[PDB]
């Protein structure tokens, strides 16, 4: 295939992330949460994330609780068996912007925003692809690519013509800590927070294995030594053979 | 070549104080190190894999109601 | 300021300075194809998008640590 | 395959003045890549013996003959697993590389492809 | 008497695990039985937990998936570690089935534990398959999709047999309900194969790397082999601690991570790697039967290596053309899994094509005629 | 070096129980010690180091 | 074709005596670095052409696939492609 | 087996799957059975002693 239907390759960052020791930062987590509930969320939903998710990686319980409590919920019926709504409850599942597929599509040219709960985890180049696509759109698409309408060029999408538009802008988003957020810190923001939210049990998982390492080598070792130990009285054996 | 009383020559391998206490300590410290990572490893292993059978995330979210009593009028 | 912004500019005019003629090469040459009358009934329309995937694979290559740095 | 074949095959090429020719310098290379008298193995040794044929044949060897194969046997086993070659005299030198087994190996096949034939005969 | 040995059940035990008479001289190679038989554990106990967690119906399958690595206490770890110990199962293997074709473990008196073992590999091919659907991502959905239209090229009933497997008129929930019953039920009877190949094994007892005898001089299986699993063991597990801990997704394929859609083809449906060499066969025959017929007996052709193998002598210790006709036969063998995996597009289609015709020729000419070579070089050689 | 063999190791009942109950202990030890590497190495970036903002 | 320990199936011994030393008097890792060194050299030596042929040979047609491949689908490749498709 | 459609997919077995109410009678009727020859074969057992040595 040509490389335009491919897509161009994203660069290899340096996450914090990326090291066999290393955790996200979580300040950038918290950072990419708040670019993603005044950007993305417009169009994009987060539908595995529950409220309590946030809570001891990103917020403290008091502010998720105040998140969720902020939106209304299908309750069960009241006793006429009349609908009812509720306020939210840390249990609850982040509500995304549109209610079917077509109400998706028809706001958005016919494009179907994916959830993005999987996403970092969904595309080849994780992190690094997120990255690179947001900040990837050029002012000029290259001189003889012809788009289809409601399309936009960015190279490392597959294709070249995707229907998102440029959204990250410098100051789009106020950082609640001072950062200056340039469409690249944004953009590195949103990345974390995304590759956070696919594999939530990331810090965890590298403790385990450092762990793990560390034991098993131990044991590698060890057994090593006991076999040699072991099997010494056969390789030690000699012979002598007098023809009967 | 000949003679089988002649031991053939082990000198290479033996150890020069291979009665002693100390000689067969050692070894079984290494066994013993060796079971005691086994042990320590085990535990952890079961511990983390049968903990998948305890309550789920979404499980203990769902107990666990909390009520207010101030929006509560007498009787 | 985007830091981005400065660092792709100095990274094209330096260490991907030939990949950068090659894509501007290409793009006057497809704009004066477009040009000229009859391009809309050809059979081959050519486009830069090549040139453009080498140039921008460079300026990754050599910009994306220094970004992340400034983050 | 039988040793009968192989046996017979070899002849038809040493007979051949062109084929041997050709085909004796290459296979005395084989045999020195083969590496098989660096183990102190006779190039006996190496046959396949779980068959019935190569069980009665092995039956059939000289008691000093069958007492000195157990011994390279066992010699080879332990070189292989500690990983060393042969050395001085363990390594097998070309004059004493015999077929000690392939004189009793043909006559065990000998007879039992006679059998076979014999089975088939139809009276004219 | 000991008990061990008095005793019936205690007896069978003794038998393959501890009085084992084993040769002396088995290398390291010798330990993916072993090896095998620790994934084929793994397996149950991380498939028998993950059943316990998932929902079979495709309304909910790929979201109890999640469930299962958001929500379940080490639900991640054991998710991993299933998917994770499928690859590995197949490195040993491979590992296993190269080693027996290297030291000529299908020879007489072992023909019978390797055809059995044949068998033992294609149902590993059908449980790891039926499990790979049961995500129900995108990979799960098109390859289902694409594999049981395979069946389709049988003649006049293909179609039928399709239908019916798929219980309606594509994939989709039937389809998914009886994948994950027989995907729980086929490891238990790739365990029984397994016992059987063992049993067939136990009359000749293992070959071992010269090819030799090993009636000369036996050692006991424990303590001596059950010390050296134990190195193997611990290797295996540091390869599988950095893949499940450290780079979980690594042998994987992104778009599983995507639910099914049966209007949305991804951008390419390739099989999980341990199969790709099967899949660029498949490929290289234009004819869809034709294709489907080469990659079966791309697996059944093994059946005849003891008749088409004409040595003399047991395995390639000893036999150089042999071994460089072995190494040229493994790399074909790898080459052929990256042309699964590329698009078909020139030049690969007939280098595909030729490495097709590689691959059977092993087993159809060169292994026949080198292996004749070879038993008269060595008798000529040693005049 | 008698004596600790006589103690902890002549015996298997002695030895197994020396084995398991320095097992337990590494086990504790262990956890916490990687605990503070882990914290040291991942310093200013776990939510235990941010927390305090909040 | 095997028995079991007392009827093994081995032809008649006689005549090899064996000897070996208790795993409590051997030094487990003796000449160890000569091994490492040496003997693995040795035998790393006497395998490599069997898997450096190959190796390379198929690396080698890879190679060559693969950079044509690349270069069928660029610009410059557009001729070649059309005549091999 | 999920709780919220288990019970519906027992009734799916009985209405709408090919032979399903007979699988599904089968499968029920011949736990009973299977334990009216257990009781059968362990009372047979117990009768002629069979839990004697050697067995
Ligand atoms: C994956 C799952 C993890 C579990 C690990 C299990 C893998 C262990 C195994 O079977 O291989 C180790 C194995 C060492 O096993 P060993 O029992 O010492 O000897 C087995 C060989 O038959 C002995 O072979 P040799 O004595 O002829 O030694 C050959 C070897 C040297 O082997 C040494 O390790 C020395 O070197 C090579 O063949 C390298 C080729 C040169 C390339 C440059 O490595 C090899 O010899 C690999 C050769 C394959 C090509
Ligand atoms: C996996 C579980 C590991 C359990 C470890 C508990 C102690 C057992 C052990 O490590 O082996 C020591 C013991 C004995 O090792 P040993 O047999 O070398 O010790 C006998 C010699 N004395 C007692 C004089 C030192 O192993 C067993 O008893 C079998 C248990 C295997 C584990
Ligand atoms: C890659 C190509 C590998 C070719 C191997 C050539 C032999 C060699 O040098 O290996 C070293 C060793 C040589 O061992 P050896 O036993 O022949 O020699 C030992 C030393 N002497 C000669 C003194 C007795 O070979 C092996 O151990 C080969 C095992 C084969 C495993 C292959 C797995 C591939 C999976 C594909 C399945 C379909
Ligand atoms: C089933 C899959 C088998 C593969 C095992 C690999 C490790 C799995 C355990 C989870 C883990 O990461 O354990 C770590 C320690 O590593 C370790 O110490 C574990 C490595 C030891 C490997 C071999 C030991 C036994 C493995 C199989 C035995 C099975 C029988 C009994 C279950 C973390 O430690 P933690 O803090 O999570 O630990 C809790 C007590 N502190
Ligand atoms: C996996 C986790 C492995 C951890 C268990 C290893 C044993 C722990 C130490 C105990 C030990 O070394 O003592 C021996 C116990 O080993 C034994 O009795 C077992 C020896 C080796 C353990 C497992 C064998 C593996 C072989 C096959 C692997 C199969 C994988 C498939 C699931 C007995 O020492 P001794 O009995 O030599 O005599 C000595 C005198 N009593
Ligand atoms: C107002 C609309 C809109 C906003 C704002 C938006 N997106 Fe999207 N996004 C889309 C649409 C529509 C698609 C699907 C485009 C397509 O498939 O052609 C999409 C696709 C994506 C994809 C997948 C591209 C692929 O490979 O399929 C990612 C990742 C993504 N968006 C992330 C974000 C992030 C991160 C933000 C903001 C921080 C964001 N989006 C903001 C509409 C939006
Ligand atoms: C040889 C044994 C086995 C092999 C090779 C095997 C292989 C696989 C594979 C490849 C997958 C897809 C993994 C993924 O990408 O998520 C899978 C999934 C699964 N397997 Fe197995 N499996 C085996 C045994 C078992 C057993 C015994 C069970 C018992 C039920 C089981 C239950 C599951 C379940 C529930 C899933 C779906 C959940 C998931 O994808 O993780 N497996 N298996
Ligand atoms: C679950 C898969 C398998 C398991 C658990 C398994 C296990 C074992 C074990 C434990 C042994 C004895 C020890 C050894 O030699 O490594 C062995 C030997 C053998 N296996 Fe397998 N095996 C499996 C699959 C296969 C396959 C797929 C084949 C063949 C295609 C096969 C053919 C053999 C043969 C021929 C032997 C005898 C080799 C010899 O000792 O010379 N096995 N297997
Ligand atoms: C055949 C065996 C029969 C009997 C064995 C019974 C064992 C079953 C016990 C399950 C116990 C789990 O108990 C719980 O374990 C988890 C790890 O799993 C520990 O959890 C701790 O380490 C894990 C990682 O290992 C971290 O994710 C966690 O933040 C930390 O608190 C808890 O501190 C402990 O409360
Ligand atoms: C590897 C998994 C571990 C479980 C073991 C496998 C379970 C099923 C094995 C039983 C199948 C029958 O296995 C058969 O049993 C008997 C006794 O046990 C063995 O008999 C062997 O050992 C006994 C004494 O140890 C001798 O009397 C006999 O001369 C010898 O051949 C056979 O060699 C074996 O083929």
């Amino acid at each position: 295939m040509t490389a335009a239907e491919h897509g161009l390759h994203p660069a290899e960052y340096p996450w914090p992330q990326n090291g066999m020791l290393s955790t996200f930062d979580h300040a950038s987590l918290r950072r990419g949460y708040q670019v993603y509930k005044e950007v993305c969320a417009a169009c994009h939903s987060l539908d595995r994330i529950a409220w309590r998710n946030l809570v001891g990686v990103t917020h403290t319980t008091d502010e998720a609780k105040a998140f969720a409590e902020e939106l209304e919920y299908d309750d069960e019926p009241d006793d006429e068996g009349n609908p009812r709504k509720r306020p939210g409850k840390l249990a609850d599942y982040i509500p995304g912007p549109y209610p079917n597929e077509q109400a998706a599509r028809a706001a958005n040219q016919g494009a179907l925003p994916p959830d993005l709960s999987l996403i970092a985890k969904a595309r080849h180049g994780g992190a690094d692809y997120i990255f690179a696509l947001l900040t990837g759109y050029p002012d000029e698409p290259p001189a003889g690519v012809v788009l289809a309408p409601g399309m936009n060029y960015n190279p490392y999408f597959p294709g070249g013509g995707i229907g998102m538009a440029r959204t990250l802008f410098d100051g789009v988003v106020e950082y609640e800590d001072g950062t200056p957020a340039t469409t690249s810190q944004m953009a590195k923001d949103v990345a974390a927070f995304l590759t956070w939210a696919a594999e939530p049990e990331h810090d965890e998982r590298k403790k385990l294995g450092l762990k793990a390492i560390i034991v098993i080598s131990a044991m590698l070792g060890l057994s090593v030594y006991i076999k040699k130990f072991k099997w010494s009285p056969i390789k030690n054996r000699k012979f002598i053979y007098n023809p009967p | 070549g000949k003679s089988t009383y002649k031991i053939p020559d082990f000198t290479p391998y033996l150890k020069k104080d291979r009665n002693t206490d100390a000689n067969r300590l050692f070894s079984y410290f290494m066994i013993g190190s060796f079971g005691m990572l086994s042990a320590a490893g085990a535990k952890a292993t079961v511990q983390d894999f049968l903990s998948n059978m305890s309550a789920s995330a979404d499980v203990l979210a769902m107990a666990k109601v909390e009520v207010k009593l101030g929006a509560i009028p007498l009787g | 300021p985007d830091p981005a912004i400065a660092l792709h500019e100095a990274a094209a005019e330096g260490p991907c300075h030939d990949f950068k003629h090659h894509f501007d090469e290409c793009v006057e040459r497809v704009t004066k194809a477009q040009e000229a009358e009859d391009y809309d009934h050809a059979e081959y329309k050519e486009d830069c998008v090549e040139e453009f995937f080498h140039l921008q694979h460079c300026i990754n290559d050599n910009t994306a640590d220094k970004l992340f740095r400034v983050l | 395959a039988s040793i009968t074949s192989v046996v017979k095959t070899s002849e038809l090429i040493l007979k051949s003045p062109l084929l041997s020719k050709i085909v004796v310098p290459l296979a005395k290379t084989y045999v020195k890549f083969s590496g098989y008298r660096q183990l102190g193995f006779k190039m006996n040794d190496l046959i396949i013996e779980e068959t019935p044929n190569m069980q009665l044949a092995l039956r059939r060897l000289p008691p000093t003959e069958s007492y000195d194969r157990v011994y390279r046997l066992i010699r080879a086993t332990q070189f292989s697993l500690s990983h060393k070659l042969a050395t001085g005299n363990d390594i097998t030198k070309p004059e004493e590389d015999d077929h000690y087994l392939i004189p009793y190996i043909l006559d065990v096949e000998a007879e039992a492809f006679e059998k076979d034939a014999l089975d088939n005969l139809e009276v004219v | 008497m000991a008990l061990r040995k008095k005793n019936s059940l205690l007896n069978m035990a003794n038998s393959y695990v501890l009085d084992s008479p084993q040769p002396s001289n088995l290398n390291y190679f010798w330990n993916f039985g072993s090896l095998l038989a620790l994934c084929l554990v793994i397996q149950l106990a991380t498939g028998i937990t993950l059943a316990m967690h998932y929902t079979s119906h495709a309304s909910l399958a790929f979201d109890s998936v999640e469930h299962i690595m958001r929500d379940v206490n080490f639900g991640w770890f054991i998710r991993y570690a299933h998917a994770n110990t499928a690859s590995f199962f197949f490195i040993c293997i491979y590992a296993h089935m190269g080693r027996n074709i290297y030291y000529g473990s299908y020879k007489t008196p072992r023909v019978l534990p390797w055809s059995i073992g044949v068998i033992i590999f294609l149902l590993l091919i059908i449980t790891a398959f039926m499990g790979y659907v049961l995500v129900f991502g995108q990979m799960s959905l098109w390859g289902a999709t694409v594999i049981c239209n395979l069946v389709s090229a049988i003649p006049w009933l293909g179609e039928d047999i399709v239908h019916f497997l798929w219980g309606g008129f594509s994939v989709g929930n039937p389809t998914l309900q009886r994948f994950f019953a027989l995907h729980y039920l086929m490891p238990f009877v790739l365990a029984v194969f397994a016992l059987l190949h063992l049993i067939a094994l136990h009359t000749a007892g293992s070959s071992n790397p010269l090819g030799i005898t090993s009636n000369v001089d036996k050692l006991s299986m424990h303590p001596y082999y059950s010390f050296k699993d134990l190195i193997t063991v611990f290797a295996f597990l540091l390869m599988f601690t950095l893949f499940v801990f450290f780079s979980p997704d690594k042998l994987g394929h992104p778009d599983n991570y995507i639910p099914a859609n049966p209007m949305v083809t991804p951008a390419s449906i390739v099989p999980e790697w341990y199969l790709l060499p099967f899949y660029a066969i498949l490929r290289a025959i234009p004819d869809k039967l034709g294709g489907v017929i080469a990659m079966v007996a791309a697996i059944l052709i093994l059946l005849i290596l003891p008749i088409v193998d004409r040595s003399i002598i047991r395995g390639n210790a000893f036999k150089p053309i042999s071994k460089l006709l072995f190494g040229f036969f493994i790399c074909n063998f790898l080459l052929l899994g990256v042309l699964g995996q590329v698009h078909i597009e020139p030049p690969f289609i007939v280098l595909g094509q030729i490495c097709t015709i590689f691959y059977f020729s092993y087993f159809l000419i060169l292994l026949p005629m080198v292996s004749t070579i070879e038993n008269i070089f060595f008798y000529i050689g040693s005049l | 070096a008698t004596t600790f063999y006589n103690v902890f190791v002549k015996r298997n009942s002695a030895f197994v129980a020396t084995i398991l109950a320095s097992a337990f202990v590494f086990d504790m030890t262990f956890e916490t010690a990687i605990d503070n590497f882990w914290d040291r190495i991942n310093a200013g970036k776990q939510w235990k180091d941010i927390r305090h903002k909040y | 074709y095997m028995g079991w320990w007392g009827h093994m199936g081995s032809p008649p011994q006689k005549g090899i005596a064996g000897y070996t030393i208790s795993p409590f008097a051997a030094r487990p890792f003796a000449g160890v670095v000569h091994a490492a060194i040496f003997n693995t050299f040795r035998r790393t030596k006497n395998q490599a052409l069997f898997v450096i042929l190959p190796v390379s040979f198929f690396y080698y047609v890879w190679t060559q696939a693969s950079e044509k491949n690349e270069w069928l689908y660029t610009k410059a490749g557009r001729h070649e492609l059309a005549k091999a498709l």
